[PDB]
């Protein structure tokens, strides 16, 4: 901060090599996932009891959503939703069921209610996405369509992530039931769904999608297509999820048939496996440093 | 025609597993999971009665001719809860999460299914694979934790009788997402036909516990120290 | 001895969460939108600070 | 309508067995952990709205 320097040697900014190329490399997999069977099933399950489907090893392509259904709620958590199309996932867990239109503002971690408290909970670490949208046009009966139910009552509250099924007579009195008309009542109530109905109690379809991360290898992530591979270059890389930059090259570390990774001392990534091809890689940084300009005066 | 004897023995340093799936080398690494502590208190069955299976399950058996085959988990395993059911014969292994009408003593004809199920129910999951069971000492341990079933097996020559004074690490054999409750399991037996026959096992159980591991320059576990036996243990962890 | 123990547990001390989902700034910024990496990149900030 | 509530026992099942409420909410507290605090004095507001 002066116009005018005295003789020395002085310590002014950083160097570092630039990246030259990118560098991606996914497994091979063609098989798309059944995201659209799970939709459009012409039946779906009462909320008391949801469906649950498993979904791994396959390619998510998000954009069948797209043109699936102008939603009238798609809410995600952890992870921002235009992102989803280039993550790695080890599994995903799709939940469907159909609730009345005004109950989705119900369907969110920390939310308690009737169905947030009886029906569906969720986690307080939730990580994945939920969409609910209306089907009044498939589901609904001009005489009133019963054959949807939801519990009504329950002895204790629910964990998250639990399903029941058992069929009983709740007691409301202090003597047992044995009986029906005496203060005791049924958890199970069939909802009604028609037409005239207007906008808040026609029935919405809701399915909830739950991602988790830290653990197996990836499998369902295919989207994105790979590319070459190259060493002894700066490049910026990106193994199945595993981002970075720097230089690859050839390794010779004796990795058992079941490790991936590999880290050091101080806990940090120096070696990887090709996916496509099992081969041991070692990872470098790139090159940086300090500069230091040395002057006589300016005199 | 069965008859069943319990013992009490020492375990000694037995069941090590490797924990994840990280390469390491020449490194020592504390680690927190459920471990079988060391000179703990294990069962040991001679030759079928159902045990708990609180958090984790370490089984070691001896026999030869094959004659232990698999093993059945469970909660109520008669009518109403999907139980597993793995399966181990000459050429392949079967893994079955299905509702099974379980008998009342379950054991393999030698080869009809009649003789542990009666009829199998409504179920999705399904799995086949090359047979785990591959003078010879078989190590396993099994654990269940938050929806995924996880077994790590290993396999050693012995010489003597009683449990080897050594250390061997168990290597992951398999990981799947089943996502059930279990609660006890039981032992399956293949009896040739009802002659009687002799059979040997031992029955541990895993705890949480704080480990120091040893890799060696290859990425093997070669020693490790449990850092709540004695005060030489902690110091050691400590230091 | 003293100056290799500082200089390792300085290297070590970055692998700390501090109350973030990740200790990695990588998956931060790839999995979530402006908004709301910031309330997550502010903590990491403040304990290697 | 203001009432004021102190020197009694009290007990928070009744309100259970009373009516499936709408709405819930608790602010300081969480909700489960009432059956077990001591406070001073109770302040109970009661109205009707939409
Ligand atoms: C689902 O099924 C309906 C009717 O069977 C069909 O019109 C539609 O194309 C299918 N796929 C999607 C993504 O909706
Ligand atoms: C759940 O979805 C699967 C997928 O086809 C279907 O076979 C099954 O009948 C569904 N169950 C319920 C209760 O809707
Ligand atoms: C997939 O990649 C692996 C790794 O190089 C290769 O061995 C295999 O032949 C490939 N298969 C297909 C169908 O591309
Ligand atoms: C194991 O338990 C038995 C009784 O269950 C006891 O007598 C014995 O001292 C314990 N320890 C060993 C090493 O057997
Ligand atoms: C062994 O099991 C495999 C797979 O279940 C089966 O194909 C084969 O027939 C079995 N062999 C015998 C002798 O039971
Ligand atoms: C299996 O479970 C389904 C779903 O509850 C049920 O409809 C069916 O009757 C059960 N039994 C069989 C043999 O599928
Ligand atoms: C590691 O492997 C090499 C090559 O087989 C071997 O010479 C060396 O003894 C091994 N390390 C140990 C501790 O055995």
């Amino acid at each position: 901060k002066s116009f005018t320097v005295e003789k020395g040697i002085y310590q002014t900014s950083n160097f570092r090599v630039q990246p030259t190329e990118s560098i991606v490399r996914f497994p091979n997999v063609t098989n798309l996932c059944p995201f659209h069977e799970v939709f459009n099933a012409t039946r779906f399950a009462s909320v008391y009891a949801w469906n649950r489907t498993r979904i791994s090893n396959c390619v998510a392509d998000y954009s069948v959503l797209y043109n699936f259904a102008p939603f009238f709620a798609f809410k995600c958590y952890g992870v921002s939703p235009t992102k989803l199309n280039d993550l790695c996932f080890t599994n995903v867990y799709a939940d469907s069921f159909v609730i009345k239109g005004n109950e989705v503002s119900q369907i969110a971690p920390g939310q308690t209610g009737n169905i947030a408290d009886y029906n569906y909970k969720l986690p307080d670490d939730f990580t994945g996405c939920v969409i609910a949208w209306n089907s009044n046009k498939l589901d609904s009966k001009h005489s009133g369509n019963y054959d949807y139910w939801y519990r009504l009552f329950r002895k204790s509250k629910l964990k998250p992530f639990e399903r029941d099924i058992s069929t009983e007579i709740y007691q409301a009195g202090n003597k047992p039931c044995k009986g029906k008309g005496p203060n005791c009542y049924f958890p199970l109530q069939s909802y009604g769904f028609r037409p005239t109905y207007g906008v808040g109690h026609q029935p919405y379809r809701v399915v909830v999608l739950s991602f988790e991360l830290l653990h197996a290898p990836a499998t369902v992530c295919g989207p994105k297509k790979s590319t070459n591979l190259v060493k002894n270059k700066c490049v910026n890389f990106n193994f199945n999820g595993l981002t970075g930059t720097g230089v690859l090259t050839k390794s010779n570390k004796k990795f058992l048939p079941f490790q991936q990774f590999g880290r050091d001392i101080v806990d940090t990534t120096d070696a990887v496996r090709d996916p496509q091809t099992l081969e041991i890689l070692d990872i470098t940084p790139c090159s940086f440093g300090g500069v230091s300009v040395i002057t006589p005066g300016t005199n | 025609l069965i008859t069943t004897t319990q013992s009490y023995t020492n375990s000694f340093t037995r069941g090590v597993y490797y924990p994840d799936k990280v390469f390491r080398s020449s490194v020592l690494h504390l680690t927190q999971d459920l471990f079988l502590p060391f000179f703990s208190n294990v069962t040991w069955f001679h030759a079928n009665p159902v045990l708990p299976f609180n958090d984790g399950v370490y089984f070691a058996s001896t026999e030869k001719s094959n004659i232990i085959r698999g093993w059945i988990f469970g909660t109520t395993l008669d009518s109403k809860t999907q139980s597993l059911l793995i399966v181990n014969n000459a050429t392949n292994v079967f893994i079955k999460v299905c509702e099974f009408q379980f008998c009342n003593d379950p054991f393999l004809d030698v080869e009809s299914e009649s003789g542990v199920y009666s009829s199998a129910n409504n179920c999705t999951f399904e799995y086949v694979s090359q047979p785990f069971l591959m003078k010879n000492l078989r190590e396993f341990v099994f654990k269940n934790i938050d929806g995924y079933f996880k077994i790590y097996s290993k396999h050693t020559p012995i010489i003597g009788r009683d449990f080897p004074q050594g250390f061997s690490a168990l290597e992951p054999l398999v990981d799947l997402p089943i996502g059930i409750n279990i609660t006890r399991f039981q032992t399956l037996l293949a009896l040739n036909r009802w002659t009687a026959g002799a059979a040997d096992y031992y029955v541990g159980y895993l705890q949480p516990r704080t480990f120091l591991l040893k890799y060696n320059e290859n990425g093997t576990i070669t020693d490790a120290v449990d850092c709540a036996l004695d005060p030489l243990s902690e110091t050691k962890c400590t230091l | 001895n003293h100056n290799a123990q500082a200089l390792n547990t300085l290297v070590k001390q970055l692998s700390s969460k501090f109350g973030a989902i990740s200790s990695v700034l990588n998956d931060i910024l790839s999995r979530l939108d402006p908004p709301e990496a910031e309330v997550q990149i502010d903590r990491l900030i403040t304990g290697r600070l």
